[PDB]
DNA sequence: GAATTCGAGCTCGGTACCCGGGGATC
DNA sequence: CACAGATCCCCGGGTACCGAGCTCGAATTC
């Protein structure tokens, strides 16, 4: 094999092939930084970031030996090394391999297809290979930390709540999470609020730490645009207030796992 | 005094003073700016040293040299000078109409006012004596004449004699509608039947036909505009020269001649010095009879030339305006003016005319005197028109014969004569050879979309820029003369910019002395241009072959010179040619007829042997070979139904239409005769050179090519659609024999050299040659005249002997005796990239480089730069050599989806470096610096978005220098910033009321220069994506000859960077976060990666 | 209705043709 | 008022589909 392999068969490529169907082509241009705890499938909509995690336990196979490296996802500006994941492109795919050889700040990844032949084995698509050398000089930017609250909803609460905000610079859109634990988003128009239960009706959000309070607001409208262009079924709202420029990470639990962090304004808070 | 009147100025008492404010040492500040601009009541003066002088005396002394007998009616030459004249070298040849009332007191002899009495033309045999003295030779008995079909004019004009078209055509001169030609008889007039042929049409028959001999080229000339418009007038285009030359056996128009005692013992006679009509030093008038055209000699008599260089400044408000020669306050501030020898070529005189004080430099001077030049005589003015004014008697009364000097035609005569005309208004007819009444003109090629030249015309007076000599002999982006100095000479010049040249003029005379010294310099080097290339000797080697004067050798285009040559031929067989394009006079891309194919080429890289053969002189060959030509060919199968099938004529289908060419022994061709009397003639000359001596070794080379670059064209004389006689028919079937004859070539040598053991029984030595591998010989292009094949499976040692045995062998098979076949070159390995364009190394040889834009002169140096080192890597590095040959062996997609082969490494290194030497933010500027021909006015372009278009309405914007018509016009490419995006977008809401976005090329490009003085930046983007566009033009023959897959893999050699934007960078910086990139060390990036993902999880 | 389909309607490059123009090649 | 020819690739600028996405908008409906 490669100094660097992920394998993927089925039980472990079906999980995949349920991780990026509905992504649909948004994330076929983007950043994929492997390293030893997987890939990390980075891209920007409308300038909000957005990450998906495909972590090293989520393979038939992951092999990592080397530094961290990032590879542009687009092959000669045109064909997807994450194309083979959309939902149906090559129907009756059975193994998809990187292959991920060279030193270490020049490395090629190979990745390879195969279908099930009706009654087969094999049908390499070579006519399909993709072949990327990695960035050799690359700063990407990644959320860190642990979460000051967050707040798991099924689907029909998170359509809700997208709905109720505004895209566009007129309206703010503030979320605040106030005494006795009714989390509520809002702006001149729209309101939306919820009752939020610990975990250690369908108007109820689950979460961790709701006892830490905030009240925060947001500009740079691109939120429902954003968690709609990723097809986003009900996820986790989570707020990390401690920083000069507040963050909102809103992570699928979903098929996908998809999550995409937004900025806020600068709050006050203890 | 004289007997025609002199009207130069030989005397000037009143006149305008122009001159700069600045000049005048003890002014205020106030008064320095400007111009001093009314008329002065005293003669020009000019003062050289101390010493002060009027510019218009020719007494003693004088501060230039001087070559003039007369002067302004005052005989100048000393006591009984009368130098016996026997032998004269001619140079140019006048033609002028003079009239027998006009030199009733000129004392001629009656012979030559019988030649003049109304009128007469008189062709001026302008020379030099082997002793130097200047000489004018006045032939007076030359007419000019045209002719008309008998018949034709006998039943439309009832002309019952000579005598009746002789009076009609006088009747039709009275009735014009001007009164051009009033006082117009029937006895300026003279018909004589002559039994003639038209040239075309084999089967045409001798009539009769009536020569007029007209007495005016202009009478002529209204003749064949307006007289009988219906019948067709023979041949009322030729000049008086023209038969002067044509008429009288071995008569030159540049060569020596002699004085012959004539017929009836009529010898030349003198005229007396006030009757002289030339600046010349002895002056006769005689017969053709008297001259002889005096072989033996063949060099040159001592001819001047004069290389001069005019340097200018900006009056108003902006002096660094460009100078307009329309204002009066922009103007003439120096002309350093160099007189040289032509015969020895040696600088006898540097002159620097300077208006105010200029004191040339010490170092300059040194230098001079180092060098053996002569030492610079500074002439100083107070005014303009002095200065002008002297100038222009230095062109009087030295009168160099030749005129040389970079881009002097677009800018410095006009400039000079926009002066002395719009500004003075002096009169500059009789500043030329003639005392008065010559052409002193200039032509710009304006609005005119015939003409590819700007003309001069100085009678006398042989003007070479050597700006179109360069221009013609040497391949260069830029023209300018730094540029044409480093390129040809080596020498590293230093240029003045125009816009110094306000502040140098400000300072003092030391400071205009540094712009003589510039002024200086860049004669001296146009002179070692001059002496170089010679310009002088190939065009008089082609006006003597063709019959031209070497200013129409210069000047007036290819037709004249095979018209001429067949004219002459065609008069000697009885013919006559047809005037067409007389009828003509007043007058997407445009195709006669079918020109050569080019064979489909077997792209890729061949490291096989590749012989080439191609044939030599291939159209003309064919000309000889087939015997085409106006007379032989016959469009009707009527006309040849008397002679056989083969052995007496060609049949053949060239448009659809079946023409019949007879062969040589049922008639002759013309342009057969033409070329097959050239090409031994050349042959004849190419053997002398070897066993000859250097210096004639250089005329004749001269000679030679001359002959050559004559048969090359008349070809395409032919096929002139609206030419001096067109035949598309000729044209169309060289090339239809062309194409056949190139697949016939083919298809021989594949039914031929299939297998090895035919060419082993053809050619024994070939067993000497057997390369390992399976023997083939296929031809993988061939485009007009030469085919090339590859021989795989032999060795290239021994190649090109068995493939000229090859050669030889296919042309006794295939193609008539003057068609040759030959192998001149092996390509060891060769890129055949598509139809006109490949590289290829010679065996043992050059690198040989065809249309791939390493040759052409658009791109910038950088990319051309990295492009051949590409290409030096494909062929001389054997690792690249080797993967790029491995290259082939599969389809161009596998390469996408595989690594490509070892070797290459470097071949990408080459481009990665180009890449990081493009970002560079000292980049030479120079090396972006893209050009491109101006080669229509900017109003004639359909598409007036081009990048040189922009930066020519921007430099008319900035009262720049703007280019002239066929020059290079150099850009560069801007970064599309802020700024310029609104410059664009202003510029176009102004230009259209006169009368997120990516900016194209055309509204990005700018003029370098200014591009340097301000801070502008490059587009990267647009050097780097073609510089890897120049190199999967080039390298998609490597891949499959498929531009998308090379551009693919081209780019993916370039290291490609990630970062997310300098604003949040910054902002997330102020948010904690961290560069974890290489920009400030390695180690540190390191550790922050492992707290970033620790951070993480 | 709430999801939910593919249905219908936008736009947004992509690729390709077409043309003039530069500037080679014979 | 002046005037070799034609062929050919390639690029810049222009247009015109047109499939791919790509969300909205409203019949048919778990
Ligand atoms: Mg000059
Ligand atoms: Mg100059």
């Amino acid at each position: 094999g490669a100094p660097c392999q992920v394998v993927l068969q089925g039980a472990e490529l079906n999980g995949i092939l349920q991780a990026f169907a509905p992504l649909r082509t948004s994330l076929l241009d983007s950043l994929l930084v492997m390293g030893d705890r997987g890939i990390l499938i980075h891209n920007t909509i409308f300038g909000e970031q957005v990450f998906l995690p495909l972590e090293h336990s989520q393979f038939s196979r992951y092999r990592w030996r080397g530094p961290t490296a990032a590879f542009l996802s687009l092959v000669d500006q045109k064909r997807s090394l994450l194309s083979v994941f959309r939902a149906n492109q090559y129907p009756d795919l059975r193994r998809v391999e990187l292959a991920i050889t060279g030193q270490a700040p020049f490395r090629t990844l190979v990745q390879r297809i195969w279908t099930t032949t009706s009654d087969g084995e094999a049908v390499e698509l070579a006519s399909e290979t993709l072949m990327k050398r990695e960035l050799t000089s690359f700063v990407v930017l990644v959320p860190q930390g642990t979460p000051d609250v967050q707040l798991r909803l099924t689907r029909p609460q998170l359509t809700k709540v997208l709905n109720a905000t505004g895209a566009d610079s007129a309206t703010p859109t503030t979320f605040e999470l106030g005494v006795n634990g009714k989390f509520s988003v809002f702006t001149t128009s729209t309101c939306v609020t919820f009752a939020a239960r610990e975990e250690g009706n369908a108007k109820t959000v689950y979460g961790e730490n709701t006892h830490r309070t905030f009240s925060v607001v947001v500009d740079d409208c691109s939120m429902r645009a954003v968690l709609r262009r990723l097809q986003v079924a009900g996820g986790t709202l989570k707020f990390f207030l401690t920083t000069p420029v507040p963050s909102l990470c809103v992570t699928a639990t979903g098929p996908n796992a998809v999550s995409a962090v937004f900025l806020l304004k600068p709050q006050k808070i203890c | 005094g004289p007997t025609q009147r002199h009207t130069y100025y030989s005397e000037c008492d009143e006149f305008r003073f122009i001159a700069p404010r600045v000049l005048d040492e003890d002014a205020p500040p106030e008064k320095r700016a400007g111009v001093h601009d009314g008329h002065l009541k005293r003669a020009p003066k000019v003062y050289c040293g101390g010493d002060e002088r009027d510019v218009l005396r020719v007494g003693s002394g004088g501060f230039w040299p001087r070559r003039s007998r007369l002067w302004g009616g005052v005989d100048h030459a000393p006591a009984g000078f009368n130098p016996t004249v026997t032998v004269f070298h001619v140079y140019d040849i006048l033609e002028n109409v003079e009239h027998a009332y006009g030199m009733r007191a000129a004392q001629f002899h009656a012979r030559f006012m019988d030649a003049i009495t109304p009128t007469g033309t008189v062709i001026t045999l302008l020379g030099l004596t082997p002793e130097g003295h200047r000489v004018a030779v006045h032939v007076y008995g030359t007419r000019q004449y045209f002719y008309m079909n008998k018949e034709e004019v006998d039943r439309h004009l009832q002309c019952r004699a000579p005598r009746d078209l002789c009076e009609r055509m006088a009747a039709a001169l009275r009735e014009s509608p001007g009164a051009s030609f009033r006082g117009i008889s029937a006895d300026h007039f003279e018909a004589e039947v002559v039994e003639r042929t038209d040239v075309y049409y084999y089967e045409t028959r001798p009539a009769l036909f009536y020569r007029v001999y007209v007495r005016s080229g202009r009478v002529l000339s209204y003749l064949c505009d307006n007289f009988c418009p219906a019948i067709k007038k023979y041949e009322g285009g030729v000049d008086a020269t023209t038969r002067f030359i044509l008429d009288n056996p071995g008569f030159v128009t540049f060569g020596w001649y002699r004085l012959k005692p004539g017929r009836n013992n009529t010898l030349a006679q003198p005229r007396a010095p006030m009757a002289f009509g030339t600046s010349s030093d002895v002056e006769f008038n005689c017969t053709a009879d008297n001259l002889a055209i005096e072989g033996g000699m063949s060099d040159l008599p001592a001819y001047k030339l004069m290389c001069f260089d005019i340097e200018c400044k900006a009056g108003g408000e902006d002096e660094l305006a460009f100078p307009v020669a329309g204002h009066p306050e922009d103007l003439v501030i120096q002309i350093s003016c160099l007189l040289y020898d032509l015969s020895t070529t040696a600088l006898e005189h540097v002159l620097l005319f300077s208006l105010g004080s200029c004191d040339l430099p010490e170092s300059h001077l040194n230098e001079l005197a180092a060098r053996g030049l002569p030492t610079p005589v500074v002439l100083e003015f107070d005014s303009e028109f002095e200065m002008l004014l002297a100038f222009m008697t230095l062109v009087k009364q030295y009168g160099p014969e030749f005129v040389t000097g970079y881009n002097i035609i677009n800018f410095d005569w006009p400039f000079l004569l926009a002066k002395l005309t719009d500004i003075y208004k002096v009169p500059l007819d009789g500043y030329g050879r003639m005392n008065g009444r010559g052409v002193f003109r200039v032509w710009d090629i304006g609005q005119s979309h015939f003409q590819k030249r700007s003309k001069i015309k100085v009678n006398g007076m042989v003007n070479i820029d050597m700006y179109g000599i360069i221009t013609d002999k040497i391949k260069l982006s830029s023209y300018k003369l730094n540029a044409v100095a480093e390129a040809v000479l080596k020498d590293k010049k230093k240029d003045l910019s125009y816009r110094d040249i306000p502040a140098y003029y400000a300072t003092g005379p030391a400071q205009r002395g540094v712009i003589g010294e510039y002024c200086i310099q860049d004669s001296l080097l146009v002179g070692q241009l001059f002496f170089k290339f010679l310009p002088h000797l190939e065009l008089s080697a082609v006006a003597r072959l063709a019959g031209i004067n070497i200013t129409r050798t210069i000047y007036d285009g290819q037709q004249i010179r095979v018209f001429t040559c067949l004219l002459r031929l065609a008069d000697q067989k009885g013919f006559i040619l047809p005037d067409t394009q007389g009828r003509f006079r007043g007058a997407g891309r445009h195709v006669g007829y079918q020109g050569a194919r080019v064979l489909d080429p077997t792209s890729g890289f061949h490291v096989n042997p590749v012989v080439v053969f191609d044939f030599a002189s291939l159209y003309p060959s064919i000309i000889q070979a087939h015997n085409l030509c106006f007379s032989t060919l016959s469009l009707r199968a009527d006309a040849v139904a008397h002679l056989e099938a083969g052995k007496d004529y060609l049949e053949i289908e060239v448009g659809g239409r079946r023409l019949f060419f007879v062969k040589a022994h049922v008639r002759e061709s013309l342009l057969s005769i033409l070329l097959r009397d050239w090409l031994a003639m050349r042959k004849q000359i190419r053997s002398r050179i070897p066993q000859s001596s250097p210096e004639e070794a250089v005329l004749l080379d001269k000679q030679q090519a001359a002959i050559k670059v004559v048969c090359n064209s008349v070809y395409g004389f032919t096929g002139v659609q609206h030419g001096l006689l067109p035949c598309l028919h000729v044209a169309a079937t060289v090339t239809t024999i062309g194409r056949e004859m190139l697949l016939a070539t083919r298809e021989y040598v594949h039914a031929r050299w299939a297998a090895f053991e035919q060419l082993l029984a053809d050619f024994p030595e070939a067993a000497d040659m057997r390369a390992p591998g399976p023997y083939s010989m296929r031809i993988i292009y061939g485009d007009t005249d030469s085919i090339f094949v590859l021989c795989r499976g032999l060795t290239a040692a021994g190649l090109t002997a068995m493939g000229d045995k090859m050669a030889s062998h296919i042309s006794r098979a295939l193609f008539l005796p003057p068609i040759k076949l030959e192998c001149e070159k092996t390509f060891t390995k060769l890129l055949l990239i598509a139809k006109k364009k490949y590289i290829g190394v010679i065996y043992g040889g050059k690198m040989l480089i065809k249309g791939v834009d390493l040759v052409r002169k658009n791109n910038c140096a950088f990319i051309n730069r990295t492009s051949r080192a590409l290409v030096d890597l494909l062929f001389y590095d054997d690792t690249v050599s080797g993967a790029a040959a491995a290259l082939a062996e599969r389809p161009a997609e596998e390469w996408l989806a595989r690594p490509l082969p070892e070797g290459l490494q470097a071949f990408g290194a080459v481009l990665v470096d180009a890449h990081r030497r493009i970002t560079d933010p000292e980049r030479d500027i120079q090396d972006f610096v893209l050009t491109a021909e101006l080669s229509r006015h900017p109003r004639a372009y359909t598409n007036k978005r081009l990048a040189h278009l922009t930066v020519y309405y921007k430099l008319m914007a900035r009262r720049a220098q703007v280019p002239s018509i066929k020059d290079r016009i150099p850009y560069v490419i801007v970064a599309q910033t802020r700024e310029v995006e609104e410059t664009v977008a202003r510029l176009a809401a102004l230009r259209e009321l006169d009368a997120p976005r990516k900016l194209l090329v055309s509204e990005l490009a700018e003029d370098p220069a200014y591009a340097i003085a301000h801070g502008v930046a490059l587009n990267t983007d647009y050097y780097f994506s073609h510089l890897l566009g120049a190199a999967c033009v080039t390298f998609k023959a490597l891949f499959g000859n498929n531009a998308k897959i090379t551009e693919s893999l081209l780019k993916r050699f370039i290291p490609e960077v990630w970062h997310p934007p300098d604003d949040v960078a910054a902002r997330l910086r102020a948010a904690g976060f961290g560069a974890v990139g290489a920009g400030a060390t390695a180690e540190e990036t390191r550790r922050m990666l492992h707290r970033a993902f620790d951070t993480l999880a």
